């Protein structure tokens, strides 16, 4: 499988955004989405994720900036993003796992966000 | 079966008489469509169940009827990427080529009827037909030979489902007699819609162990293992990291695996295992985790089992159940100390040269070991041993004198050894005394069942009975 | 007390007049063998009409309604399928003068332990017109007198609400001429019954005997069988033990449990067979006393009975009548003394010296006697002077020492010296073992229960569990 | 150790005795008929002998460690041999009996010629004379 | 001499 992320930009700090990743798949429903954040000299680190049951958890570091969803009847999880910091400057990546496959560790090309005055 | 004589819900009684989750059914198109109707009023079009359909149930078309639950397994020949012309062209060559066989073996003259049999048919009666002839065909990279009946040997059969938007889509192939599947676990998708509370199908991660969690090869003998085992899906590194790596079935027991196995008979769960990919247990470093407990926290899993240790920082995080098998620490030596305040372990300046300890490092016990008291540790940082069985060996060789682990597998190694040389100081001392139990996510609704059904086979005497099995005293 | 699943619950309309075909459809939709049902008596007629319409009133079924129904009690009215069950107070039949004069005599009571508390007649008051009265404390301790009285062995004891408590009802149901008929009393929380099995009706007055409920027999022996009567702690006896009549109309409830209870149990599961014990009457195992043939044996050669289950041993004489299954357990033959070098010892083999004058058992009407008496005829007629009264009275004979040996069988013996006063035993043991032969189930001649039985029980034997119910019954300490 | 089918030492496998049994028996049909003891049977199918003199003489030969058998054979193999000793009592309980092809004409003979000889005791004359008294 | 899972002394009672 494959998916594409889009999204980013310039904005000020507070300001807002709505990234997206997408992929094509008849089974959309069954697929953990995840995102990830890799800034230079840091290590990869998870920001958000959704679970295939309904549930929504948040990582305690930048919690409440950010939000998820997902659509069950269009292939699309976008991340809607709030009250923006310099601390989120990165690039952010999305991914799935499970249902299948083999090799599991899915990254697109990447989307870089960048937050300054 | 049903008498579609009696129309009337007759039919719904002794359809309701039946429960289980795979059906399978054989009757024709028309029918198809009333039972499956009839199944949708009482609930069997549920999300937990399973239909298997022959081909001639409505694969001969691409405009699929109404009341067909979405998800549908059936084989057939409609072979969506072939074409007529195809099929045309190797039936041509089955007619020219097998009646060239005939003919030119015996300068053989098909000859034919003067008209349609009104009456000149019976002088080629005595005509040997193409029969003994046509039943070997060859040519086109497919033995087309025929049967008595009729039927290939050698046919073309396909497995498809019902997609999402009603389209049908192609799943697997079949060819040589093996089951190529694009799918290696089951989707899992819902049923045709209004109808969806999908809060089931639980996913397990387990760690590979002391006797708690044994892994094991698939016997090749049928491609599967014996009963009472439950497959597991252990991922691989790949071969050189050159690319693929290949999820391979192997089946996997122990005695954790055991008890949820028939705790899982009066809950109604449908599970699969995948077993851990990096680490070990688990470390809190750097504000961040990886291991099972890092997999729960980022819902990897709802459940998580096995060889799971119950501690302070652990249960900041996460939730545990009540534990169900008493463990600790403890101390292992060859064939001289009285334990945690022994004025030996306090200073290695004693005039014996120093001695070594086993201590197994990106622990349980370290965390714990470094909260009391450090000194101790920086002395365990130059001699970090490897594994469990890499270790009991240099202690038996003598490059280690005092191995520390938790006593619930230092029991078993030292009863299923040889010569009982190796015991525990004291007569079963323990410290920190600890239990073993099931970690699951917060806030789940799973806490209240999956703690009451725990607690009540441990009042049915069932521990002590899977306790014996794979816990066995030589020494005792 | 028991899980007690239950199917589903219906509503329906049952109005005088209107479309039947929705709750007629759904009527048909439905399987359950016991209905219970609950309404008025023109809902009564047009459910019931319904239903014998819909094919629900033959033989299989049985309907349950409670007194709000049956109307009249004397008149019987028609489309009533025979069978139906309901529960009504006492006194039904008696008179209307009966009747009065109880509720005369309750009142003339009430008075009567009245006028010892205040001295005279509690006051009357009475007014049609004029309608006064607050709370009266005399009145209202009249009402608080009256709710208990006694005599006329009954009893009439009234709740805060306007109904008696702890009441004496009959079970009623309609006999096969369409007359009613008592069936069951119910006296201080125990219920009984006028038959132990229920019988059923087919069209004609010839009822259905039908398949299953295999009639077995037994009697009180060694712990294969212990007969125990039920205790108060719930009015009867707890689960472990089912319940066994004493043959004999009248019958008190016991409940049996033991060695042989406990595997016909198992067995039940299995094959799915229904069942109903019962004791026997005359006794003594078995006999051929001219043909007349009593106990256990005699009970299942005249078609009185299914199986016979407990202690039996296979020989010829029995086999050559009735058909049998697989041992299960080994037996035979045993000795036993106080604390001889087998049977064809000169002490049992010549009985003319007058020094060691010996004894023995042969309980008499026993499976060996017969053996004994036909091998060996000196010692038949010289054990004439032998202890006489039960598997319990040889024990206390032989440990006073009015007797020298004893000779019954295996199994009992070996396990009676399990548990004893002291440590009693035997010659060397197993290795002294003579016509070695087992238990077994015995069954009516040419049936194919006795095929199933068999090939089952040797499922079991094979399966290894009689090693478990062996050391729960068949343990001792010396 | 030798004793009763409760040791670690026959529970789970060992060098130090190695058991077997004649291939195609009742033995292997009931250690195959438990999940329990799927790793004895495996045991058990790595390696075994057909024969019954050949196995007595290689144990007599200190090649075998030990091995499992009927009751009857095996105890009259060892008294009546030298130096032979029977480990521990029996376990599972079977009977021998005569095998006839099923609805046979022959049942109701043979049951009660088999009683008149059960109640004669001359079966037990047989036995004295072939496994009672080896002089 | 006495099992507390089971023995034949208290699995069996006696006046003893
Ligand atoms: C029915 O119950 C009442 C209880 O009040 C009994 O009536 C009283 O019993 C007490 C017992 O001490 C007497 O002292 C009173 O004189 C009785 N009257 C009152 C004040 O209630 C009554 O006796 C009971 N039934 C019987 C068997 O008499
Ligand atoms: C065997 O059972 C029968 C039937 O109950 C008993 O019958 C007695 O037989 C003796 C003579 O053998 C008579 O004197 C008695 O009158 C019979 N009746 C009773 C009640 O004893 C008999 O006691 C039992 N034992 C024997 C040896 O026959
Ligand atoms: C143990 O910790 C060391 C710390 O440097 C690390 O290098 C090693 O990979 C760890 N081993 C594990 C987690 O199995
Ligand atoms: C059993 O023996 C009798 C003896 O006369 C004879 O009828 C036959 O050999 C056998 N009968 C049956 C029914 O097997």
């Amino acid at each position: 499988v494959q998916l594409q992320e889009s999204g980013g930009g310039l904005v000020q700090a507070g300001g807002s955004l709505r990234l997206s990743c997408a992929a094509s798949a008849a089974a959309a429903a069954a697929a953990a989405a995840g995102w990830y954040r890799q800034a230079p000299g840091k290590e990869r680190a998870a920001a958000a994720a959704a679970a295939a049951a309904a549930a929504a958890a948040a990582a305690d570091s930048v919690k409440g900036r950010f939000t998820i969803s997902r659509d069950n009847a269009k292939n699309t999880v976008y991340l809607q993003m709030n009250s923006l910091k310099p601390e989120d400057t990165a690039v952010y990546y999305c991914a799935a796992a499970a249902a299948a496959a083999a090799a599991a560790a899915y990254w697109g090309q990447g989307t870089q966000v960048t937050v300054s005055s | 079966t049903l008498d579609t004589s009696f129309e009337d819900a007759k039919t719904q009684v002794q359809l309701k008489k039946i429960h289980s989750s795979v059906i399978l059914l054989y009757s024709s198109k028309d029918e198809a469509v009333l039972i499956l109707s009839e199944a949708r009023s009482l609930g069997l079009t549920g999300y937990d169940f399973f239909w298997i359909v022959p081909s001639l149930v409505s694969g001969n078309t691409e405009l699929i009827p109404k009341e067909f639950p979405s998800g549908l397994i059936s084989v057939s020949y409609d072979d969506w990427d072939y074409s007529l012309e195809a099929r045309v062209r190797d039936g041509i060559g089955i007619l020219t080529t097998a009646a060239s066989s005939m003919l030119e073996k015996f300068s053989y003259i098909p000859e034919a009827k003067a008209s349609c049999y009104g009456q000149m048919e019976r002088p080629e009666v005595p005509m040997h037909t193409l029969h003994p002839f046509m039943v070997n065909v060859t040519w086109d990279g497919k033995d087309l030979s025929f049967t008595e009946e009729g039927y290939q040997v050698h046919p073309r059969l396909v497995v498809i489902v019902l997609n999402k938007d009603r389209e049908w889509e192609k799943v697997g192939k079949w060819e040589n007699h093996t089951l190529s599947l694009r799918h290696a676990v089951w989707p899992r998708y819902k049923s045709f819609s209004d109808s969806e509370p999908d809060d089931n199908h639980l996913s397990i991660v387990t760690l590979e162990e002391a006797p708690f969690v044994i892994v094991e090869d698939i016997d090749p003998l049928t491609e599967t293992c014996v009963r009472n085992t439950v497959p597991c899906r252990k991922f691989v590194k790949i071969n050189n990291s050159t690319n693929e790596g290949m999820n391979v079935k192997k089946c996997c027991k122990g005695f954790s695996i055991d008890i949820l196995k028939k705790l899982s008979r009066t809950v109604k769960f449908t599970y699969d295992l995948y077993l851990v990919t990096n680490g070990k247990h688990g470390k809190k470093v750097n504000n961040v985790w990886n291991g099972m407990i890092g997999e729960v926290v980022y819902q990897r899993a709802v459940m998580a089992v096995g060889s799971l240790t119950i501690n302070e920082e652990r249960s900041e995080v996460v939730d545990f159940s009540v534990p169900f098998v008493e463990t600790g620490i403890s101390v292992m030596v060859s064939r001289q100390v009285t334990g945690l305040s022994d004025k030996k372990f306090q200073r290695p300046h004693d005039y014996s040269p120093p001695f070594r300890f086993g201590t197994v490092p990106n622990g349980s016990t370290e965390r714990n070991i470094r909260n009391n008291y450090p000194y101790m540790h920086q002395y365990m940082t130059k001699f970090n041993q490897k594994g469990v069985e890499d270790a009991l060996v240099s202690l038996k060789t003598g490059k280690l004198d005092a191995f520390i682990y938790d006593a619930a597998v230092l029991n078993y190694k030292a009863g299923r050894d040889e010569g009982c040389k190796l015991v525990t100081i004291g007569s079963g001392y323990i410290f920190a005394t600890t239990g073993y139990g099931i970690a699951l996510q917060k806030g789940s609704p799973w806490k209240r069942q999956i703690d009451l059904a725990l607690l009540q086979f441990v009042g049915d005497g069932e521990m002590e009975e899977l306790e014996t099995l794979w816990l066995t005293g030589i020494c005792h | 007390h028991v899980s007690w699943r239950l199917l589903d619950v219906v509503t329906l309309e049952l109005g005088p007049g209107g479309p039947r075909a929705r709750t007629q459809r759904l009527l048909r939709q439905l399987d359950a063998p016991v209905f219970v049902a609950y309404c008025s008596r023109e809902e009564a007629e047009v459910l019931f009409a319904e239903a014998a319409q819909a094919g629900l009133v033959g033989p299989g079924h049985v309907w349950l309604v409670p007194n709000l129904a049956l109307g009249s009690t004397d008149a019987p009215p028609a489309t009533f399928p025979v069978g139906l069950i309901s529960v009504v107070t006492e006194s039904w039949r008696l008179s209307l003068r009966q009747k009065v004069r109880d509720g005369v005599a309750i009142l003339a009571l009430g008075a009567h332990s009245y006028w010892r508390q205040h001295g005279t007649l509690p006051a009357p008051a009475g007014d049609c017109r004029v309608h006064p009265g607050p709370v009266s404390p005399a009145r209202e301790a009249f009402y608080r007198h009256l709710l208990n009285v006694t005599w006329e062995g009954r009893d009439f004891s009234f709740s805060p609400g306007g109904y008696l408590v702890q009441p004496t009802m009959v079970v009623i149901a309609l006999n096969r001429h369409r007359l009613w008929e008592m069936v069951g009393r119910w006296e201080h929380g125990v219920l009984y019954m006028k038959y132990p099995v229920w019988p059923r009706y087919s069209a004609s007055l010839q009822p259905v005997v039908d398949s299953r409920h295999l009639t077995v027999a037994t009697l009180e022996e060694r712990p294969f069988v212990i007969v125990e009567s039920p205790d108060p702690g719930t009015g009867g006896c707890v689960p472990n033990t089912v319940p066994c009549r004493r043959q004999s109309a009248p019958y008190t409830k016991l409940c049996c449990k033991g060695f042989c209870i406990d595997i016909l149990k198992k067995l039940a599961r299995v094959v799915k067979f229904s069942y109903d014990l019962y004791l026997v009457t005359n006794g003594k195992h078995g006999k051929r006393v001219r043909g007349v043939w009593n106990g256990m044996i005699g009970e299942v050669y005249y078609k009185r009975a299914d199986m016979a289950i407990g202690s039996l041993t296979i020989n010829e004489e029995r086999s050559e009548i009735v058909d049998f299954s697989v041992p299960f357990v080994e037996t035979g033959i045993s000795v036993m003394v106080a604390r001889v070098s087998g049977l064809s010892d000169k002490k049992f083999q010549r009985p003319q010296d007058q020094y060691p004058p010996f004894r023995f058992g042969t309980v008499p009407n026993g499976s060996t006697e017969r053996n004994i008496r036909s091998n060996y005829r000196d010692m038949h007629t010289h054990m004439v002077k032998f202890n006489q009264r039960s598997v319990e009275d040889a024990l206390t004979s032989l440990k006073m020492g009015k007797l020298d040996a004893f000779i019954y069988d295996a199994a009992v013996l070996n396990y009676m010296a399990g548990k004893d006063e002291g440590c009693k035993l035997v010659t060397i043991g197993s290795g002294k073992v003579f016509a070695t032969t087992g238990y077994g189930i015995a069954m009516q001649k040419d049936s194919h229960w006795k095929r199933a039985i068999d090939l089952a029980l040797l499922q079991f034997l094979g399966d290894g569990e009689t090693q478990k119910l062996e050391t729960v019954w068949l343990s001792g300490i010396c | 150790r030798i004793t009763g089918i409760n040791d670690p030492r026959l529970r789970n496998p060992s060098d130090k005795f190695i058991y077997a049994t004649v291939k195609q028996s009742s033995v292997d049909i009931y250690f195959r008929r438990q999940v329990e003891l799927s790793t004895m049977y495996r045991h058990m199918e790595k390696h075994n002998y057909e024969s019954a003199a050949e196995a007595i003489q290689a144990v007599r030969d200190n090649k075998l460690h030990a091995f499992i058998w009927d009751s009857a054979v095996l105890e009259f193999e060892a008294s009546q041999k030298c130096d032979l000793v029977t480990t521990g009592e029996l376990f599972f309980r079977s009977g021998f009996g005569i095998g006839m092809r099923k609805d046979s004409p022959w049942k109701q003979n043979v049951s009660l010629s088999i009683l008149k000889s059960h109640e004669n005791g001359f079966m037990e004359d047989l036995d004295k004379t072939w496994v009672r008294y080896q002089e």
